[PDB]
């Protein structure tokens, strides 16, 4: 799915069982984007940053927005669609502005996102925020790490993963 | 210093600004109006304007405006809330007087109260038809169960035939306005009759048979009612649960010959399971494409409104009301079901009673899990009414075959001292206020109530 | 309670501190130009807004008509209450002296459902109403469980299935139509006309009649 | 006019056409008089008790 | 701009009543008489 | 709808040199003609003479309207209360003249002792003087004394006769308490010139028809009954008048504040 809308970008949406956007960044960026997962009047189901590499380094933000818990705001709205489409907007401009640039991604750059994600294993880390700079640094030819940040209480809380080849 | 970023709305647009957490509103209000008009003149649309003599205010999302003088602060804006930007109309005009004491009482009267209403009048003719034909069906099988006579079934067979066909002919003819819910209180109200008159054709002495006859074509009539109508569901659910729960039951005891005890717990042990199971079962019946009939909260949205734009708005509201009736309608009939079968466990006059009083603690905790947990103001009063009532029938099932002062002071002592300790829990307890982490261990000492439940039931049913 | 139906609404005047005007009888003085001046409300945050100002003393005439009527609904569900518990008195069947308890009882409903056009409150109305059909209700449910007849049974529940079917079929039809003058005065003197013979038969059920007859 | 003070009749039909008036912008919200069902029925109730107590009467003749 | 008229009401006169006379001292006796 | 008011005597003229001061009765537009053929009052029936009485009394006024002063009847006003009363309605006065009339027709004065209370005023175009200009534009018109009159030029006039227009009509603001007032000022006052004597003293107060009297907490005026029409005293003696608009400092700032954007 696609829209574009009465802001200033064009949004890939997909949706399955709840809706799915994400946006691409361009060292370490800042971790606070938690905050994000409670917008003004929207709740995002969880923020998970991810990046993919060996060469080839991307980076991501991949979210996830149930339209069911958030039925309050898109009453309001014209669209569900609009809905999270501003909310990434929102997400984008925030980021952008550093070093690091921000946009959400067509639909189709999405499908070439999910194909450079799987290109054709160790466990969940308990303790993550020193270990990211060094859990790339392993031998592969692909790399796919990282993170996820959920609502567990008016909190954020933390969890990542990782797997080689 | 700390300024609060904080989205705003007016116009039909909403901005976000950062705005001097610590100023007073009289401040701010001026540029913040010329920033709104600014940002609107750039979109393309219309800016706000002073509308004759009134004054320009910022409000909460709930309606209620900020003292001028005050800061965002002291009146509890804080950063990520909502702020309604209005144009108040001017509020004073001239005080009228009607010096005569007669004409000021019916001017008062009839400015500030509703009359009756042929509207109203309708609804109350379907309501005493209803409260009159659930009366007459209630003591035809009243006088089933009391005598052997063939002649009611007839009785309750017509009178169900023509309020159905009434009830079908109102909804067909008169579907055009919202008081087709005299049709659906008609409905409702003549399903009963025919479901009596189903169970009265079962020969021999009133029992089981009766039952499970009389419940599984109800149940399966509140099922097609959902297909054929989808009009007023919450109550619906609520009895398609308890048929469920008594077909259940009449056919253990057709089928096999099982003790009453043994059913009961089986209808517990199916209650905690469901209360488990009833949000996603809820999710799940949230999409059965049933017809389309937007309910008040839908209704009322949709008069201020005309998977992309305003259709898949309308599908996500219409959706979730569905959602949210179905599973207040599970809750009710589970609560139902809940206290029904802990009153029939604990008999007062049996070696094993010390048993179901434990089941009902565990049962009491874990519901109240529940309560605590969903959102909906009216599930969680569901869960607590039915963890209170819990108590209450286990109480009053003892005190009153139980003749002995004994357990009637303990019985009226714990039916008064517990729920002041349940206010309590919220009167005291400043805004309820606990740590996380006394939450969570509340939380893991009412999980710790459920896995008691496999054991005991494995013991009462043998 | 009966009475007390014809009572209630100067009761509930009384009740409210409602006061009629005082005479000037003997005074002879009748210009007076004193020009009440305006009560000021001070607005309740204090928070240095300009006080509002109220007409007269006469303001809180507006406060004693809400408890006027709160009044009146108390009192009409009250006797609501007790009426209905009243022509509970019906135990045995109609057989003897019984059928005029239940005459009583027809008639006594028929004035209360006329009697519901007085007041045009939705809730005093709906409390008349409802206190009607109840009276029907309450002696067709004595009779079908103290008494084991099926022919009971068949005439009690046709009543409750009918009777407000039949209110329903009238509220429907009612407001809509257009009637007959004469028609409208019929339908009123049916209040009266089932209102008057309440007390006679009253006494014939004290036996007033029968100890005064012999006493 | 405070105290029990002595009161003509014409005052006292006078009160009570005005607690009659007020009787009836407190059941019904109009005070447009013209015609009044609250006489009538109270007429109708003291018809109910009159009747009564001349019944009682006839019964008392009896010996 | 808004507008606004003066205008003349003439107040309705109010009912008259003859004052009653009050019975004579004779008509209270032949009203005992009458019920004796 | 700002500043529409006009200078000419028809028209306008009836609310050019007017001000709402604040809320209270007036007498309505109606005019109840006698009952004429009243019975003698023992043949007066009670209930429609009682009725009748109260109509009279009650439908005498109309009630929560605005009480307007004229700055065109009195040489003078003194005003006797409460600081902050007095005070939150003469900064009412400013605002409602500020907004009603424009600059080139009223012009403004406030002669002070604490000028802090007074600071907001300075963001109000009327204050400005035309013949002095700084960096911030025009003069403020605002003196510590008065004393330091280096104007001259408002009193230079006669004394001053109550209409029934001058080119500004100054309205001089003081709560200085100075005794050198009734020098420039004698018992009848200058031509274009109208006065509020805040903090209320006997020099100002010889008028009680100019004696504005908080006499309740709340800002309740009272003063002499004045018609309607003429502005002119009903009769002497002291009475309700209205219900004082009090304004806060930060409503008038903001005002004042809003203002400033026009120079029109």
């Amino acid at each position: 799915d696609h829209q574009r809308r009465f802001g200033h970008d064009v949004v890939g949406i997909r949706e399955y069982q709840g809706q799915l956007v994400a946006v691409v960044t361009v060292w370490l960026p800042v971790e606070a984007v938690a905050a994000r997962l409670r917008q003004f009047d929207v709740r995002l189901d969880a923020i998970d940053i991810v990046s993919v590499g060996t060469d080839e380094h991307h980076t991501w933000l991949v979210l996830r927005m149930d339209p069911q818990r958030n039925v309050a705001a898109v009453a309001a709205r014209d669209s569900v669609a609009a809905t999270l489409a501003a909310a990434t907007e929102r997400l984008a401009h925030d980021l952008n502005g550093r070093r690091w640039t921000a946009r959400p991604l067509t639909s189709s750059e999405i499908d070439d996102m999910d194909a450079t994600v799987l290109a054709g294993w160790v466990s969940p880390r308990d303790i993550t925020s020193e270990t990211l700079e060094r859990l790339w640094l392993p031998d592969t030819e692909a790399t796919a790490v990282t993170v996820r940040l959920r609502p567990r209480h008016g909190g954020v809380e933390v969890s990542a993963w990782v797997r080689y080849h | 210093p700390q300024a609060a970023v904080v989205a705003i709305m007016a116009a039909d647009v909403q901005i976000a600004v950062v705005l001097d957490a610590h100023a007073p509103i009289s401040v701010m209000i001026d540029p913040l109006l010329k920033v709104v008009n600014t940002r609107l003149r750039e979109l393309g649309v219309a800016p706000l304007e002073a509308k004759g003599r009134g004054r320009w205010m910022l409000c909460l999302v709930d309606g209620t405006p900020l003292r001028p003088n005050l800061s965002l602060t002291e009146q509890e804006v804080y950063d990520g809330d909502r702020l309604w930007l209005k144009f108040l109309e001017d509020t004073e005009h001239r005080s009228e007087v009607i010096e005569h004491i007669s004409t000021a009482v019916a001017t008062n009267l009839s400015k500030r109260f509703a009359p009756i209403d042929p509207v109203v009048a309708v609804q109350v003719g379907a309501t005493m038809v209803a409260v009159g034909v659930l009366l007459g069906s209630a003591l035809l099988g009243w006088w089933r169960w009391q005598h052997e006579s063939w002649l009611p079934a007839p009785f309750a067979a017509v009178i169900a035939v023509l309020v159905l066909t009434v009830a079908t002919m109102i909804l067909a003819r008169s579907k055009t306005v919202p008081d087709r819910r005299v049709g659906d209180i008609l409905l409702l109200s003549g399903l009963v009759p025919l479901a009596v008159a189903i169970a009265a054709t079962a020969p021999g002495p009133v029992g089981a048979p009766h039952a499970v006859l009389g419940f599984g074509v109800f149940g399966v009539a509140a099922m097609l009612v959902m297909r054929f109508t989808g009009r007023r569901l919450g109550v619906y659910t609520a009895l398609v649960t308890l048929c469920a729960a008594a077909t259940a039951a009449g056919l253990a005891r057709m089928v096999l010959l099982t003790s009453a005890v043994t059913l009961l717990t089986c209808v517990l042990l199916a209650c905690v399971l469901m209360y488990h199971g009833a949000p996603a079962l809820s999710r799940w019946l949230s999409g059965i494409r049933l017809p389309v009939f937007p309910s008040a909260t839908s209704r009322w949205v949709f008069e201020a409104r005309p998977l992309e734009g305003p259709a898949s708005v309308r599908d996500v509201l219409l959706r979730a009301e569905r959602a949210r009736s179905f599973l207040t309608g599970l809750l009710v009939g589970l609560g139902v079901l809940t206290v029904v079968c802990l009153a029939g466990l604990c008999d007062p006059h049996a070696g094993r009673r010390w048993l179901p009083l434990l089941l009902a603690a565990f049962t009491f905790g874990f519901l109240i899990l529940r309560g605590r947990s969903y959102v909906d103001r009216w599930q969680a009063i569901t869960l607590a009414a039915t963890a209170v009532l819990i108590i209450a029938a286990v109480a009053v099932r003892y005190v009153l075959v139980s003749g002995s002062p004994a357990v009637l002071s303990a019985g009226v002592a714990v039916l008064v001292l517990l729920p002041a300790a349940g206010l309590t829990a919220a009167a005291v307890v400043p805004n309820t206020i606990y740590s996380p982490l006394f939450r969570k261990i509340v939380e893991w000492i009412e999980y710790l109530c459920l896995m008691p439940i496999f054991p005991l039931a494995l013991w009462l049913m043998n | 309670c009966v009475l007390m139906y014809h009572g209630a609404p100067a009761l509930s005047r009384w009740l409210s501190g409602i006061r009629l005007p005082v005479f000037p009888s003997a005074t002879s003085r009748w210009v007076f130009e004193a020009r009440p001046d305006l009560p000021t409300t001070v607005v309740v945050s204090g928070g240095g807004q300009p006080t509002l100002e109220g007409p007269a003393s006469v303001r809180d005439v507006l406060l004693r008509a809400e408890r006027a009527r709160s009044f009146l609904t108390g009192l009409l569900v009250g006797l609501g209450v007790l009426t209905v518990v009243c022509l509970a008195g019906l135990c045995d069947p109609h057989a003897g002296r019984r059928w005029l308890p239940l005459l009583l009882a027809a008639f006594t409903f028929g004035f209360l459902i006329l009697r519901g056009r007085s007041y045009v409150d939705r809730w005093q109305a709906i409390t008349l109403a409802a206190t009607a059909v109840l009276i029907i209700a309450a002696v067709a449910v004595r009779y079908v469980l103290v008494s084991g007849s099926p022919a009971v049974l068949s005439a009690g529940v046709a009543v409750l299935v009918l009777l407000p079917a039949a209110g329903l079929t009238a509220a429907a039809v009612v407001p809509n139509t257009i009637y007959s003058p004469l028609f409208r005065k019929i339908v009123e003197w049916i209040e009266y006309l089932c209102l008057m013979p309440i007390f006679p038969l009253a006494l014939w059920l004290m036996n007033v009649y029968e100890a005064i007859r012999y006493r | 006019g405070y105290g029990l003070g002595l009161s003509t009749r014409t005052q006292v039909t006078g009160y009570q056409f005005l607690a009659r008036r007020t009787a009836m912008a407190l059941t019904r919200w109009r005070v447009r008089m013209e015609v009044e069902p609250g006489r009538r029925q109270v007429l109708a109730v003291v018809a109910s008790v009159s009747a009564a107590g001349v019944i009682c009467l006839g019964a008392l003749l009896w010996s | 701009a808004p507008v606004v008229k003066p205008e003349n009401i003439v107040l309705p006169t109010p009912l008259s009543v003859p004052p009653p006379e009050g019975k004579p001292w004779w008509l209270v006796v032949v009203g005992v008489l009458v019920v004796g | 709808s700002s500043r529409m008011w006009e200078r000419q005597p028809d028209g306008k003229d009836l609310n050019f040199g007017v001000v709402r001061v604040g809320v209270g009765m007036t007498r309505p537009e109606v005019t109840w003609g006698e009952p004429q053929n009243m019975p003698t009052d023992i043949e007066l029936e009670p209930v429609t003479g009682k009725a009748l009485q109260e109509f009279g009394r009650y439908q005498s006024v109309v009630y929560n309207l605005p009480k307007m002063v004229s700055l065109l009847v009195e040489p003078w006003y003194s005003l006797v209360g409460e600081r902050e009363q007095v005070l939150g309605l003469t900064r009412a006065i400013i605002c409602q003249l500020a907004f009603s009339h424009g600059p080139d027709h009223v012009q403004m004065i406030v002669v002070t002792s604490d000028p802090d209370r007074w600071d907001w005023v300075k963001w109000i175009p009327h204050f400005g003087d035309p013949r002095r200009r700084d960096a911030a534009g025009n003069a403020r018109m605002v003196y510590t004394s008065v004393r330091e009159f280096a104007t001259e030029q408002a009193e230079l006039f006669a004394g001053r006769g109550s209409f029934t227009t001058p080119t500004p009509h100054h309205v001089i603001i003081s709560d200085i308490e100075d005794p050198q007032w009734e020098y420039v000022i004698s018992s009848e006052g200058v031509d274009g010139v109208t006065f509020f004597d805040l903090t209320g003293s006997p020099l100002w107060t010889g008028a009680p028809q100019r004696v504005l009297r908080f006499t309740d907490s709340a800002g309740v005026i009272e003063t002499l009954p004045r018609d309607r029409d003429t502005w002119m005293v009903i009769d002497d003696n002291a009475w309700f008048f209205a219900l004082a608009d009090q304004m806060s400092e930060a409503d008038a700032e903001q005002f004042a504040h809003q203002m400033a954007h026009w120079r029109l």
